């Protein structure tokens, strides 16, 4: 892959002369939800083969903060009307 | 019985066994009831015959008097008219196996043991109604048997739904990894995807359960009859050929 | 050591091998540092990636510049007679050892995992010289081995308790295995194993009481055969992940292709995959590919190499059927079908146009006159010519190029010597693909470097210096042969220099068996031409000319129309010489051989005239006038020693004349 | 080359590869000028049972039906 550039000679005489579509596999497919994986980049697409260690990183790097991420938006306790998502937006204009 | 049809693979090996349940072969007539130990008045030999000459699709004999002599005796078996009604869908001859079918039916409604046949019957019908009244109904029941996520597939593939379909036919053989004709319908849903590389390796598994699968060859050599690599389909064509010569599609 | 085969994407009881022995080498406690060599032969081949096309690309970037050892299977034999060589290994090998005895427990894999993030990895350098209070050694992420435990580590939290659980599993498993074989016993107390041991077991915070549950729980679970085991599902005997494997495979095939590898136990792991890792890793199909050419099967090579291109195509996200006709069509040509593979490689331009990327032309553009070069007969049934390709070629770009004009100026120079152009052109363009396949690395591109002696050793013979010829004939590889081209071809190129040196030392009888065999064979075009040579000359000798001379002149009409090959029409053509003047009429060829004369002239072969001028000699002494023979030959005398093959019909002559 | 039930034919002049099935099992197979004659399997299990009424095919190339031979007294 010199480029026949890379080799000093014909890149001397060069200067003296001068004077891609993603689509799914059959792996990438889950079960639950019908909507296949799509990778967030290049580098964990290795040669054009989806990697199934990387893609199963991600997917478990996203179903970790999931479960922390419950409580937000619609979950809202009894004797509260406001759930805790603009508790902490109170919050944070609290101090600030 | 059913291990015992498993195990058996190609039909000249049905003649080998048939022949031995004849000749060489008695039963313990101490255990079993009088009237009973005899071959020629037995029942389970019977229901050996219309199982694996038929799964198999093996050359008949012994078979039709037999069927009949079985209809006489269990006219309520709801076993017997399902095995009747796929005779007839065997055969190519759906107007006669709908109305064979819907007698299941009216008489036993919960029966998730042969419909995926009579939803597989609707699909080529036409009668979205019809499914749509089976998909709402068999899901009702239960979602973890293996017909009832293959049920709702073909009326989801019927509506031109197909990346949902697609997701069923893989929940279908997750829960019963014996399905394989599963493999084959959901290689279909990929093509009329325009995505004929997931469809490669879906056709590709499917031979490689059991390389005696018709289905799965022409389903894998119209996948590449569709590219232009026309002569590169032939030899799945042919080795298709080998395994139902006698067909005028292939 | 031989077990079940699956693919695991955990910490395989493989890897868990090299976190002891980095653990040992990090604690800096016991002062054991691990030869970098162990390392790099353990670490390397876990490294992500190193991909290999089927064919049309051989060794481009897979050969190392430095010889490396063969990967290491998974096995803890196998890992310990790596350490256990060195006068001082056996310490290290009982340090390793130690370790495997010390990890009686799934906690006990969590405290070498939860030891190493907290206190060992560290994030980058610059927090390395604030930390002078550790008394262990401390790894930066970017290193060698930092990125290794970082995708360990990675491995470890990217798994639940299932996960974990047959974690210990199947090291015990690994474990025993290693138990009942005679290096173990070799080692059955060495002492070393104790202090190790006892160094890491400490502070267990019990030994009273739970250390007598503690044994029930692992004893229970394990068989102990009192009574019959907990019955539980089959497990693996052995785990390795896709990058490992691949380095496996990898140096296997390349070691089939041209410190002591396990051939025995390799094959027999990779035929007891569960028929999914060969969907995961297709190249295992390949691996019978190859195997299946070695015994010449027809049927059982294309079911294994369809298998590998449908498996292989839908894994790659870039289009694929462009490539697998080819390797297709090479195959069809490796058995010497032809005509076959014609039609598949046709199909294969029509899918290149319906990817429209350019980058892939320039691959089947190199295919097609390669094929030539090996059936040059086809050459009329190609829809674009071979002078076609060698002018778009040469000006095709002046980057992104490397190897296409090294491939390029090699095929003007086979067609110029082949149109028998003036020798001053085809010096001219042998120089051309000689200083640009020399001016890249001649190494890692094996192929071309071998085809460059092949004509410079064939340029310089026709010209009849075989002393330049043997200089380059060193470096011709022998047995290495080519892709595209049948897998014996090499046998029978070896045994036509046999049958030709058999001729020469009055072995009839081999050379006559040996002619029953080319009627019935499959020949590549190359070797036809020199057993179509062969015959002949062998019926010179024997004595019939009827025969040959119908024989001969059959070959050089249809070595004119078929071919265009003027080097074997040639040498073709002074043989008719040679059977007419040897029959005592040589007259005949009078009109023959002058018009060859000038003509080589002007063209300026030095070994074309030469012959040609002892032809004439030997026609003029056998009509009576050798007077002006001689004369001719006493000024000629000095330009005909020069070339040696012909020196001694030159001698025989000259006692003659006497 | 005939296996028991099916016939793998390889063209090695010029051509691919070919395959046939049979009716039914064969016994032997015995070359004749432009075809084969296949004969069929007689006995298997140790009951001995065959059949005599026609046990012969003919067959000239791979694609052509098969043919019967012809007996007279």
């Amino acid at each position: 892959a010199r480029a026949l550039r890379d080799i000093s000679l014909f890149n001397d005489i060069r200067k003296d002369q001068n004077s891609v579509k993603y689509i799914p596999s059959l792996s990438a497919y889950n079960v639950f939800n019908e909507f296949p994986y799509y990778p967030t980049s290049a580098s964990q697409l290795l040669d054009g083969k989806l990697d199934e260690f990387l893609m199963l990183s991600e997917q478990y790097k996203s179903r970790l903060p999931k479960i922390r991420k419950l409580g937000w938006n619609r979950f809202k306790p009894i004797g509260i009307n406001k759930t805790m998502y603009e508790l902490e937006m109170l919050r944070s204009r609290a101090r600030a | 019985w059913l291990e015992l049809m498993d195990c058996l693979q190609k039909v000249d090996d049905a003649l080998l066994l048939n022949n031995y349940l004849y000749q060489n072969f008695q039963f313990k007539f101490s255990e079993n009831l009088g009237s009973q130990r005899t071959i020629e008045f037995n029942i389970m030999i019977k229901f050996f015959k219309l199982k694996v000459f038929e799964e198999l699709n093996g050359q008949l004999e012994d078979y039709f008097e037999d069927l009949e002599f079985l209809l006489q005796v269990f006219p309520n078996f709801t076993f017997l008219k399902a095995y009747n009604a796929t005779i007839s869908y065997n055969n190519l001859d759906y107007v006669t196996a709908e109305s064979r079918f819907d007698d299941i039916v009216k008489q036993d409604p919960y029966r998730l043991n042969d419909l995926e046949t009579y939803s597989n019957i609707l699909y080529v019908m036409q009668k979205n109604s019809k499914l749509a009244y089976l998909a709402q109904f068999v899901s009702q029941i239960d979602r973890f048997r293996p017909e009832t996520c293959c049920i709702i597939a073909n009326y989801y593939s019927a509506r031109q739904e197909h990346e949902k379909s697609i997701m069923y036919f893989r929940r279908a053989l997750t829960l019963d990894k014996k399905t394989t004709n599963a493999w084959t319908l959901m290689g279909h849903e990929f093509v009329e995807l325009s995505n004929s590389h997931a469809a490669i390796e879906c056709y590709r598994r499917a031979v490689d359960i059991c390389p005696r699968d018709f289905k799965a060859w022409f389903g894998l050599g119209q996948a590449y009859a569709l590219l232009d690599m026309h002569l590169y389909s032939l030899y799945y064509f042919q080795k298709a050929c080998t395994l139902k010569p006698w067909d005028r599609r292939i | 050591k031989y077990g079940p085969l699956g693919i695991t994407n955990f910490i395989t009881p493989y890897d868990l091998c090299i976190l002891i022995l980095i653990h040992a080498h990090c604690s800096q406690d016991n002062g054991i540092s691990v030869p970098t060599a162990v390392f790099l032969r353990l670490i390397s081949p876990t490294r992500p990636s190193l991909e290999w096309n089927p064919l049309l690309k051989d060794n481009s970037n897979l050969r190392s510049s430095s010889i490396v050892p063969p990967p290491v299977l998974p096995i803890l034999d196998n890992i310990i007679r790596i350490l256990l060589d060195d006068k001082d290994g056996n310490k290290i090998a009982l340090t390793l050892m130690g370790y495997l005895e010390a990890i009686n427990g799934l906690d006990s894999i969590n405290r070498l995992m939860m030891d190493l993030e907290k206190n060992c990895l560290v994030n980058n350098y610059r927090s390395m010289k604030m930390r002078t209070t550790s008394t262990r050694r401390q790894m930066t992420r970017a290193s060698f081995l930092g990125t290794f435990l970082s995708t360990c580590i990675r491995k470890y939290q990217i798994g639940d308790f299932e996960m974990r659980e047959t974690i210990w599993i199947n090291l015990q498993n690994f474990k025993t295995v290693f138990k009942h074989t005679p290096l173990w016993l070799r080692f059955k107390d060495n002492v070393h194993i104790q202090k190790v041991k006892n160094c890491l077991l400490a502070n267990d915070e019990i030994s009273v009481e739970d250390q007598q549950m503690v044994e029930f729980f692992q004893h229970f679970n394990n068989g102990n055969d009192a009574d019959s085991k907990t019955m539980n599902e089959e497990n693996y005997g052995t785990l390795i992940s896709i990058q490992h494997l691949q380095s496996i495979v990898n140096r296997q095939i390349v070691n089939w292709l041209d410190y002591e590898e396990q051939s025995g136990l390799v094959f027999d792991l990779l035929d007891t995959l569960s028929l999914n890792d060969a969907t995961k890793f297709p190249l295992i199909f390949i691996l019978k590919y190859l195997e299946a050419i070695k015994e010449n099967s027809y049927q059982t090579a294309l079911d294994s190499l369809h298998n590998y291109f449908d498996y292989k195509s839908t894994g790659n996200s870039q289009n694929y059927f462009h490539i697998s006709l080819l390797s297709l069509a090479t195959f069809h040509s490796s058995f010497n079908e032809c005509d076959a593979a014609i039609n598949s490689f046709e199909e294969a331009t029509r899918i290149a146009r319906e990817n429209k990327d350019m980058e892939t032309l320039n691959l089947i553009m190199i295919w097609i006159i390669n094929f030539i070069e090996v059936h040059p007969e086809y050459a009329n049934r190609f829809y674009i010519t071979v002078e076609q390709i060698i002018k778009y070629l040469k000006n095709s770009s002046d980057v992104e190029d490397a190897n296409i004009f090294s491939n390029a100026y090699k095929f003007e120079t086979l067609l110029s010597m082949v149109k028998e152009s003036k020798t001053a052109e085809v010096s001219s363009s042998l120089l051309k693909f000689m200083a640009i396949t020399l001016q890249n690395v001649p190494s890692q591109n094996f192929d071309l470097f071998q085809s460059l002696v092949s004509y410079e050793v064939k340029f310089w013979k026709e010209l009849g210096y075989e002393s330049i010829s043997d200089v380059y004939e060193k470096f011709l590889s022998k047995t290495s042969s080519s892709s595209l081209r049948n897998y014996d071809s090499s046998i029978i190129n070896q045994d036509i220099k046999v049958a030709f040196k058999a001729l020469e030392e009055d072995d009839f009888l081999k050379v006559k068996q040996y002619l029953l065999k080319s009627e019935s064979l499959e020949l590549d075009y190359d070797q036809k031409i020199n057993l179509k040579y062969l015959r002949v000359k062998y019926l010179v000798k024997i004595g019939d000319y009827d025969l040959s001379m119908r024989l001969i002149n059959q070959y050089v009409k249809e070595c004119c129309e078929e071919v265009a090959d003027s080097n074997w029409r040639f040498k073709f053509e002074i043989e008719s010489i040679n059977v007419l003047l040897l029959s005592d009429v040589g007259i005949r060829s009078l009109p023959k051989i002058i018009k060859l004369i000038d003509e080589y002239k002007e063209i300026g072969n030095p070994l074309r005239c030469v012959i040609l001028l002892l032809k004439l000699c030997e026609v003029l002494i056998q009509v009576g006038k050798s007077m002006e023979a001689e004369c001719l030959i006493s000024c000629n005398l000095s330009t005909i020693l020069e070339f040696p093959f012909v020196r001694k019909k030159t001698d025989e002559l000259l006692e003659s004349l006497s | 080359v005939v296996l028991s039930d099916i016939a793998h034919v390889y063209m090695l002049k010029n051509g691919g590869s070919t395959t046939v099935c049979f009716p039914f099992q064969i016994g032997n197979a015995f070359w004749y000028a432009n075809g084969v004659i296949l004969e069929r399997e007689t006995s298997a299990s140790k009951p001995i049972e065959f059949d005599l009424k026609h046990k012969y095919i003919t067959l000239t190339d791979p694609m052509a039906p098969f043919g019967l031979i012809s007996i007279t007294n």
